[PDB]
């Protein structure tokens, strides 16, 4: 199957540049052109430019024209957006997206592709704001957390900046009831969410929950182990 | 180029036809054919549902249709589903060969069941009590529509001071998620008999309550 | 010079399946492609990497034309970079591909009226296709656990599927002939040419 797999979320000062990188499996990288698409958080989409593997040529819209750079590295079948003396609007999910292959009509007119797969998104914060790496504390399992055969159990991922925060549970082995929370901007200016996952509630002697933080911004990790409380 | 123009929203009816406009210039939606329109639900990519202004990718169900006249394109939804509800965007060839987005409609389908709020409440963990913090964290799902008033007491009286509550954010079945937090001493956490969070969602109420250990 | 037998391919009184899709190598003739591209009876003309109107100017060692029947919502999958039961398990355009894909409804020649049982496709496989590759075995389909050794059972099914086109079927679910054209260059005469 295609994948395109990006690079991480990033956090970069007014001025800085930032590189993201697009690795594509599945498929001859050579055949398809690589779009960049991005969206600044509740806004729209807007198109970036395109670079074309197999000859190396690029075409950037006119506004990122002198500041955008794609490149991309045959040998490790990666495409990668370099975008250059960063402000506040440049914040927003970058996507690299594939283009199907255009074709020839009856005619002899050459019509374009469209987007057939995307990567993930990257989330680039720009910003003079300090980062900061989260606090998780375990939300243990109980009674007023119990609905009988189900229990509820969470992380708490306090006081980061910027966003975004992922988490995952035991180490992705634990898919179903994983509820992860959008997370509140406090006035502090640092933000803090919640993951809950619903697990039956007689495995609370026997099996382990660890929740797998990830806050890329600041390079944390942590797996935070969440056990039934003591009393 | 310059981004083609949507209406912000439409809304229907399951079972009703809507239609979205995208108007460009001759320049790009009234110069080519190569009109795409794209739908993005939450925190998902954008998803192709028709290119060449009326083809359908193989996936996508014949209920979505397009079609162009003059400087507007039109996506055509028939038998309007709640699967539906997402933002489309549509897409286009300019004359300087870049392509260009529109700026997106959402669309609302209407007449979707009210359904009351899920409301989990953690009290603070020991080892945040141990860093001489503490936050009360109240967890709110599966409600429609997404509007929600949420209260925190101590004992019975109100708190103001140390709440911050999200908006309301639309999950994947359309309902939607918030939550809510109270950041407390530990001093204060222990010094009563209990907090509570307190959810109203369309005149009726549930409200968890959480006591020191 | 014989003119090269492209009413052999296209005017085929039956057209193979999809999954025992049928190659003909073309050679020691003249195109006059044109006899296709100006054609106003094909629903689908698709050229990768080339122009048809290009192609009267070129030589080739050899030209393959490979045909088949599927059905009309499934045309879309016969490109470079698709998937689905027909790109995945029955014919697969590699993503390079350097050709031309053309098909048309053939409901009056395909579809019968108590249904056309004898066009089939192949539903279940363990892997996809390679491209070009062409899999016309019939092996039980293990879909479950247990292993079915040689015996059809429940999670254990025939791999192939049967379109029974009907012409009241709605378009999408009518037949389709194809025809893609791929074309091989190599050390030798070329035996098909245009005009020039
Ligand atoms: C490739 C080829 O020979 N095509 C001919 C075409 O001229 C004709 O219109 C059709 C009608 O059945 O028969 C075939």
């Amino acid at each position: 199957q295609v994948q395109l797999v990006q690079s991480g979320a990033e956090v970069k000062k007014p001025g800085a540049s930032v590189k993201v990188s697009c690795k594509a499996s599945g498929y001859i990288f050579t055949s398809y052109s690589m779009h960049w698409v991005r969206q600044a958080p509740g806004q729209g989409l807007e198109w970036m430019g395109t670079i074309k593997p197999s000859d190396d040529s690029t075409n950037y819209a006119q506004k990122f024209q002198g500041r955008v750079s794609m490149t991309r590295d045959t040998s490790t079948s990666t495409v990668y957006m370099e975008l250059s003396s960063l402000r506040y609007e440049d914040t927003a999910v970058y996507y690299c997206a594939r283009e199907a292959r255009g074709y020839y009509d009856r005619s002899g007119y050459y019509h374009p592709g469209y987007f057939d797969y995307w990567g993930q998104g990257t989330l680039v914060t720009v910003s003079s704001a300090s980062t900061k790496g989260p606090s998780v504390f375990p939300l243990a399992p109980s009674s007023k957390s119990t609905s009988g055969g189900t229990a509820a159990l969470g992380c708490l991922v306090k006081d980061y900046f910027p966003e975004p925060v992922t988490v995952s549970w035991n180490s992705g082995a634990l898919t179903s009831g994983v509820h992860t929370f959008p997370a509140v901007l406090q006035s502090s200016g640092l933000y803090s969410l919640s993951s809950v996952v619903t697990v039956p509630s007689s495995s609370l002697g026997t099996q382990t929950y660890i929740c797998n933080v990830n806050h890329k911004p600041s390079n944390t990790k942590v797996d935070k182990k969440v056990e039934p409380k003591s009393c | 180029q310059s981004v083609l123009t949507q209406p912000a929203s439409v809304s229907g009816s399951p079972g009703q036809s809507i239609t979205i406009s995208c108007t460009g210039t001759s320049s790009d939606v009234g110069g080519y054919n190569f009109v795409s329109w794209y739908q993005q639900h939450p925190g998902k990519a954008p998803k192709l549902m028709i290119y060449e202004v009326s083809d359908r990718p193989s996936g996508v169900s014949s209920r979505f249709s397009g079609s162009k006249s003059g400087n507007t394109a039109s996506l055509t939804i028939s038998g309007l589903q709640a699967e539906d509800e997402a933002d489309y965007y549509c897409f286009s060839y300019t004359t300087s060969t870049t392509w260009v987005f529109g700026g997106g409609t959402k669309l609302t389908v209407l007449g979707q069941p009210k359904a009351a709020p899920s409301v989990t409440l953690f009290p603070p963990s020991s080892e945040e009590l141990q860093a001489n913090k503490a936050t009360l964290v109240c967890l709110i799902s599966d409600f429609y529509p997404g509007a929600v008033t949420v209260a925190w007491k101590a004992d019975s009286s109100p708190v103001k001071a140390g709440v911050e509550t999200t908006t309301p954010s639309k999950q994947s079945n359309n309902k939607y998620a918030a939550s809510s937090y109270l950041s407390l001493t530990p001093e204060q956490w222990k010094s009563h008999r209990s907090y509570s969070c307190q959810v109203t969602h369309e005149g009726s109420t549930v409200e968890k309550t959480v006591a020191p250990t | 010079t014989n003119l090269c037998p492209f009413g052999e391919v296209f005017n085929a009184t039956r057209f193979a399946s999809v999954y025992a899709w049928n190659r003909k190598r073309i050679s020691n003739c003249v195109a006059d492609y044109s006899v296709l591209y100006n054609s106003a009876s094909f629903s689908t003309f698709k050229c990768y990497g080339v122009s048809p109107t290009k192609l009267n100017d070129l030589c080739f060692t050899n030209v393959y034309a490979d045909s088949f029947v599927i059905r009309g919502d499934e045309v879309r999958q016969i490109a470079p970079g698709q998937t689905g039961k027909i790109a995945d398990y029955n014919y697969k355009l590699p993503d390079d591909f350097t050709g031309c894909v053309i098909a048309w409804n053939s409901n009056n020649l395909d579809s019968k009226v108590g249904g056309n049982y004898n066009y089939l496709y192949r539903l279940f496989r363990k892997s996809n296709l390679k491209p070009f590759e062409r899999d016309i075995s019939t092996e039980i389909y293990q879909a479950g656990s247990t292993p079915c050794n040689g015996v059809e059972g429940f999670n254990c099914y025939f791999p192939l599927q049967s379109y029974g086109f009907q012409p009241t079927n709605g378009v999408g679910y009518q037949p389709y002939r194809v025809v893609v054209l791929s074309f091989e260059l190599l050390h030798a005469p070329a035996t098909v040419c245009g005009p020039k």
